[PDB]
């Protein structure tokens, strides 16, 4: 957090004005929530590989 | 409580247990005298109002710094603790008079 | 006998904090219910539509539902009439009233299997041990007619003929229908029939841990930052003379 | 976190999946003859079964297209002019007809 | 009761407010009896018998 | 009724569970308890009448064996 | 900061108690339970209201409606379990709120403390009728033994029990009354809680030191709102850990079978937060003595402020009383352990000894502890 | 509520210094002195906290042990014999 | 302005409570009175049917709606008490009004001995009027059609709210 | 309900017992007929 650092541009560009502070909170929530679900779900499938319905659904509905 | 200094001790003398309890109480570790921790009722509060300015102002800072110590959950260094022998009652003379005044006032409404 | 035996803690595919149910076992677990349990055990809280997306497809479950006839209320002439079941229909009740159930058996009333996993101490571990725990009564114990010895059952005398044996049914996928294997599938099914939310329970649990594992250090930072003013605060007493 | 928990509570008052199971129903056609109708339950509102006959289909096309509030033909509203199923509710507020 | 300490001034205070406290308990007694028609009590009044 | 098969097919089929019963059939915990089970059986059967049984001794033997059985049972299933 | 703020005769000044209220700086973490209790209260109302939109009080369709909530309602399974496990968090937070007052001498606020006991009684009453709502062989029988305790009262015991029951025993009449009563009582708690704060803002908080904190007060808004928010998350983390990883860890398994008045559960017991009260009642063979001791133990809180002896106020500098305080907490845990166990020979002796110690400590040992230290401090 | 900053108490001859929250580290010497602090705090209370709860475990480890012994049958088969 | 605006909020809350409580008896006026009024929300563009079903808990008024109304009918009156306390809080700061309309600060009187006994008399006139309906014409205002059980397949001869 | 309004208790018991009612699952698990009691509602001419 020093002379030419990422956070210095991060504060001035966005956090300097409270109006743009809320924008990154709502826009950041959009991109965080989309990545977090896919990120957290993909772990669940790895823990339960070959367990849930979607891992054995291909065995039916004319696919097998 | 912990093992008494002598060997283990059940109840030896009287000053030894009082000295042992003073360090056990732990208000000296915060830089507070005994009368800086008393309960402030309608009696003690008046007896505080009669304190001299030098003594009352000293009490304020001792309480003020103790709350700072309690806020950080810290204690004063080993050399800044209130020595048991050096502890003196700066409020007992003022409490006693309010005790005397209140007892006289109460018994005057009884007789 | 009137004595208690602690069920063993059988490892399960869903015993972990994040482990989910094995839906292959659920499909085999239902086959035990529709062939063995359903003869004299009821499940009146699970529908044929619940199996969709869990162990059977929509077309598979519709075929299962239509395989059993059920009642469809009053006719145009105000009379009862049979009809093939639908997805919305609950599992068929073997008997109309508990009095009939006590008459079918030797007085014992078969408990509902919808919550029997969560309505018994030990969960599926006790049920699995109860199904496979049958043994010859020890010397000195006399059992009346219609009573069988099962140590895992409280009282050690249960009104249950052994319901599971080797090759009692045939599994669709071809797994051997052994005494222990069949009990494992129905125990897996009986858990799903009791806690259908089991998979989503852990799915949101993992999301919480990742979500809260990140916010808790962050929220702590805001607390420390706001309180850093008072933590680093020096007091000086400078009275006159 | 706030959006998810709020949506979970909002979603509770919406579907109640046991209600969604009875969204689609099945009913015979040979029970009722041509012209008459039968009323039963579908989606919580009464619906009727009607069988158009030969001397009523022609009159349907007699009405001009530009004669109502919304221009709609008669040959596209049904997959086959032989049969018709309608919900017996008023299009304004949802009141059954006679 | 109705006093603070045990003294002649409070003893006079207690005695002076006994007749009012004497008849105040009647409201607690009769009023409760009136509320739920205490039979054992309603069986002694002549007009309400 | 419980451990029987339909038989006549191949090798008449076998169960993983009955084999594992032999696992804690040699473990020290479940051989000592079996020794106590025999003593109760010999004592109770010898007496012409006695209002006592061997449920406690049997349960102790079962408790030791079943816990050891649960350790290495599910690996032979599925 | 924008203007002179003008105005002011509105409800904002009432909110100065949440922003500009003076508060001690050294307020420890044992104090978020005040705000946590408010979080718990509005959480029960939020989840309870949505539960009441699918729950039907008739016995023929009471238990089946609870199953319909979890099995059919979208996301209806979680709401039921944050409600069931929230009451566990409510009483977890409730017992530390009482414990802090015991340790830090907060009962010297006589007005606030007395209203606090009233708040405690209201929640324990509210949580009792909620347990009867699912109607699950623990609801029916748990309510059977507790309500039948009122039959020990003379000349009203039989009359009021039927009046409470709405008949001759717990039945549909009792179930409908409980659901209506369970709906209104939490809104009474909100009103009393506002009254509870009204008697506290006159005198402020109670620093763990126990001395007056008027010399070191700090604004509430920048320091304790962010401290309570962190405390709220630790509550959500603890509550959600039960709901999403062990929803039935605290509840008894027998509650999942429909209530049957002809069948008795193997062990009949209330929820874990009433277990300590059950142990005290079961410790006396007499029936009238047991109900009185059950009520006295709960109502002994109002007698605590009249038992203060020490010239100090908080237990911070009272090592002799500290040993007794954790003996009482340990004994209260022994009472909880005893309550969940059947009445046999190892527990009758332990149960009677723990109960006789529970009253002996507060009534005798604690007041004697304060007197002893007064001699040790020359005052 | 009839009480706010301005009339709380009379404080005289006390000077305080403080830093801006942005000019100081939020987590300064966390494990350097916080960990030695918690050891100091725990010792100051382990002689008044642990013994009351250590006794409860002793009750637990004995009250439960005796309960199973009661459920266990005792060899009292004499006086009946064969 | 503050008190009056809170008054409108108080008015809206009661009409919501009264409408929701009328559906509780479920008597062919409850089912059908709620049917016509609730279906009005379907006229809202692009969100009408989305919230109509979300109110209904289904495709039409049914048991799902009935349970929700009873729970909602229980909670809302306790909200009204809180708002009414706020309603007074915005009035006592500015006093009351008089039929004259001029400031009455020159002729204020204590409330306790003059208006408490005036409100008690006013309360009795309310109890007399309410009890007159209850004991002498209980169904004078309510529609007779409400005494037949709700039937979604049959419509009442005339549909109308209270 | 007719007791104390238009019939006595003995009169109403005779009226109720005059009509058979179907209630109570037999221990074998089947419905069986029995004379009505005071608590029974008026008979329904048709089931549905
Ligand atoms: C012969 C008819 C019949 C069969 C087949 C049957 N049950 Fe039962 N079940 C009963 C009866 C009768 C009882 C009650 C026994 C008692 O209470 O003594 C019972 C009780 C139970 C219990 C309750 C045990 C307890 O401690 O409460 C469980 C669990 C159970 N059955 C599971 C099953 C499973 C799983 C199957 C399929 C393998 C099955 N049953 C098949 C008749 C049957
Ligand atoms: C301080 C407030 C409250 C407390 C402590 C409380 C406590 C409880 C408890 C312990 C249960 C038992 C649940 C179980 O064991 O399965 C319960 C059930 C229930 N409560 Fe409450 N409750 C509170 C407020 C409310 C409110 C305000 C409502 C409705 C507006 C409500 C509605 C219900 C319902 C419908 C049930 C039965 C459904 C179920 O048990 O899941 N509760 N409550
Ligand atoms: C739903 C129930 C309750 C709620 C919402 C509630 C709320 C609160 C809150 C928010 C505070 C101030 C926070 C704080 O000072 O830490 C407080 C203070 C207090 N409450 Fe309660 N409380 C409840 C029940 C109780 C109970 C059961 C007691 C039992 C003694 C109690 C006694 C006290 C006391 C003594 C204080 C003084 C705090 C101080 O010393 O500064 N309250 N209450
Ligand atoms: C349950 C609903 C309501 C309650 C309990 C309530 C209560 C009260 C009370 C007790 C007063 C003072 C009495 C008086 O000055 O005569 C008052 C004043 C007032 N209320 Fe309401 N009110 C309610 C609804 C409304 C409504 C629907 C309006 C619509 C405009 C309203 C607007 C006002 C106004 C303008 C005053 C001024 C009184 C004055 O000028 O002296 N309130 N309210």
């Amino acid at each position: 957090m020093v002379a030419p650092t990422l956070t210095a541009r991060l504060y001035s560009l966005l956090f300097r004005r409270t109006s743009t502070f809320a924008l990154t909170i709502v826009v950041g929530a959009l991109f965080f929530e989309r990545a977090f679900d896919q990120g957290a779900d993909a772990i669940y499938e790895h823990i339960n590989e070959g367990k849930l319905w979607k891992h054995i659904k291909h065995k039916y509905e004319n696919k097998e | 409580m912990a093992g008494r200094p002598a060997v283990s001790a059940s109840s030896r003398w009287l000053e030894g247990i009082r000295k042992w309890y003073y360090n056990a109480a732990g208000f000296n570790k915060l830089g507070l005298m005994r009368d800086d921790t008393i309960h402030e009722n309608d009696d003690v509060k008046e007896a505080i109002r009669r304190l001299p300015e030098n003594l009352y102002d000293d009490r304020v800072f001792r309480i003020k710094r103790a709350l700072d110590l309690s806020m950080r959950q810290q204690i004063l260094p080993k050399e800044q603790w209130t020595k048991y022998e050096e502890d003196k009652s700066y409020l007992e003379p003022y409490l006693k008079e309010v005790i005397r005044e209140r007892k006289e006032r109460e018994e005057w409404a009884k007789k | 006998s009137d004595l208690e035996l602690h069920p063993p803690s059988y490892p399960w595919s869903h015993r972990g904090l994040l482990s989910s149910l094995d839906h292959t076992s659920i499909r085999r677990g239902f086959q035990v219910y529709k062939q063995v349990c359903s003869s004299c055990h009821s499940m009146d809280y699970v529908a044929y539509r619940h199996l969709v997306g869990v162990c059977y497809t929509e077309d598979e479950a519709k075929a299962l539902a239509e395989e059993v006839e059920v009642q469809d209320g009053p006719n145009e002439d105000g009379e009862m009439f049979m009809r093939p079941g639908k997805l919305s229909d609950y599992f068929p009740k073997p008997y109309p009233n508990p009095e009939a159930a006590r008459a079918a058996n030797n007085g014992a009333l078969p408990p509902d299997l919808s919550y029997i996993v969560r309505a018994r101490h030990g969960g599926e571990d006790y049920v699995f041990s109860l199904l496979t725990g049958y043994c010859e009564p020890p010397t000195g114990v006399s059992l009346r007619e219609g009573l069988y010895f099962n140590p895992y059952f409280p009282g050690q005398a249960i009104g249950m003929a052994p319901p599971i044996y080797n090759e009692v049914l045939e599994f669709d996928d071809g797994t051997p229908a052994t005494m222990s294997q069949v009990a494992k599938d129905v125990c897996t099914f009986l858990r799903w029939a009791a806690e259908p939310e089991h998979d989503h329970r852990k799915r949101m649990g993992l999301k919480m841990l990742l979500m809260m594992g990140l916010l808790l250090p962050l929220v702590y930072a805001m607390k420390r930052h706001k309180w850093s003013v008072l933590k680093s605060r020096k007091l000086a007493y400078r009275p006159p003379k | 976190a706030a959006k998810n928990v709020v949506s979970q509570f909002v979603s509770s008052m919406s579907a109640s999946a046991d209600v969604l199971a009875m969204s689609k129903i099945e009913i015979k056609l040979s029970d009722i003859p041509e012209g008459k109708n039968m009323a039963f339950k579908w989606r919580g509102k009464p619906l009727f079964v009607r069988h158009r006959t030969k001397k009523e289909i022609d009159q349907e096309a007699a009405v001009e297209v530009s004669q109502l509030r919304d221009p709609q033909h008669d040959l596209e509203r049904v997959k086959k002019p032989e049969w018709v199923i309608l919900i017996g509710v008023c299009t304004h507020l949802g009141c059954v007809p006679i | 009761m109705l006093t603070r300490f045990l003294g002649p001034r409070y003893r006079q205070l207690a005695r002076n407010w006994v007749p009012t406290a004497s008849l105040w308990g009647a409201v607690g007694a009769v009023g409760l009896v009136w509320a739920t028609d205490w039979r054992l009590i309603l069986d002694w009044v002549p007009y309400i018998n | 009724g419980d451990p029987k098969e339909e038989e006549e097919e191949e090798e008449e089929l076998v169960d993983p569970l009955t084999t594992v019963r032999e696992q804690c059939e040699q473990l020290e915990k479940c051989v000592k308890a079996r020794e106590r089970l025999e003593l109760c059986d010999e004592r109770v059967s010898s007496r012409s009448q006695t209002e006592e049984d061997c449920t406690e001794e049997l349960l102790d033997f079962l408790h030791a064996r079943d816990h050891c059985v649960a350790h290495k049972l599910f690996n032979s299933l599925k | 900061m924008t203007n002179i703020r003008k105005s002011h005769p509105l409800m904002k000044i009432v909110n100065n108690a949440f922003i500009d209220l003076p508060a001690p700086s050294n307020i420890s973490s044992w104090w978020n339970f005040g705000s946590l209790l408010g979080i718990c209260l509005i959480l029960q109302i939020l989840t309870g209201l949505f539960l009441a939109m699918h729950y039907t009080s008739d016995t023929t369709t009471a238990f089946s409606s609870v199953t319909h909530i979890c099995r059919d309602v979208n996301y209806g399974w979680i709401i039921r379990y944050m409600h069931a496990n929230g009451a566990s968090m409510f009483f977890i937070c409730l017992y530390m709120h009482v414990g802090r007052g015991l340790y830090y001498g907060s009962y010297t606020f006589l007005e606030t403390w007395n209203i606090g006991v009233i708040l405690l009684l209201t929640v324990m009453a509210t949580a009792f009728m909620g347990y009867v709502l699912p109607w699950g062989q623990m609801s029916f029988w748990g309510a059977t033994v507790i309500t039948n305790l009122l039959s020990a009262i003379p000349y009203i015991g039989t009359n009021l029990v039927e009046w409470i029951w709405g008949g001759f025993s717990v039945d549909k009449a009792t179930l409908t009354r409980f659901f209506a009563f369970h709906f209104i009582l939490p809104f009474i708690i909100m009103a009393i809680a506002m009254v509870h704060l009204l008697f506290l803002h006159e005198t402020g908080s109670n620093n763990p030191t126990g001395i007056s904190s008027d010399v070191d007060k700090i604004p509430f808004h920048p320091y304790y709102t962010i401290k309570d928010i962190l405390g709220a998350l630790l509550l959500i983390l603890a509550l959600m850990l039960l709901v999403l990883f062990a929803p039935d860890l605290l509840g008894d398994p027998d509650n999942y079978t429909p209530a049957n008045p002809l069948n008795t559960p193997p062990h009949i017991k209330p929820e874990w937060y009433f277990l300590f009260a059950y142990a005290i009642l079961r410790s006396i063979p007499n029936k009238l003595g047991g109900v009185l001791a059950l009520a006295f133990s709960i109502l002994i809180l109002a007698l605590i402020p009249l038992l203060h002896t020490s010239k100090q106020r908080s237990m911070m500098f009272r090592p002799l009383s500290q040993c007794l305080f954790w003996a009482l907490v340990a004994d209260l845990l022994t009472l909880t352990w005893i309550g969940g166990q059947p009445v046999e020979h190892p527990y009758i002796t332990i149960g009677q000894l723990a109960s006789v110690l529970y009253f002996l400590l507060i009534l005798v040992l604690m007041p004697t502890a304060g007197t002893i230290e007064n001699k040790l401090l020359k005052w | 509520m009839g009480r706010q900053f301005g009339h709380l108490t009379r404080v005289r001859h006390v000077i305080t210094y403080s830093l801006s929250p942005f000019e100081q580290r939020a987590f300064p010497h966390y494990f350097s002195k916080g960990i030695p602090n918690v050891l100091r705090r725990t010792r100051a209370c382990i002689l008044r906290v642990a013994p009351p709860f250590v006794a409860f475990y002793l009750v637990y480890t004995w009250g439960t042990q005796e309960f199973e012994k009661s459920k266990r049958k005792n060899p009292a088969a004499y006086e009946n014999d064969r």
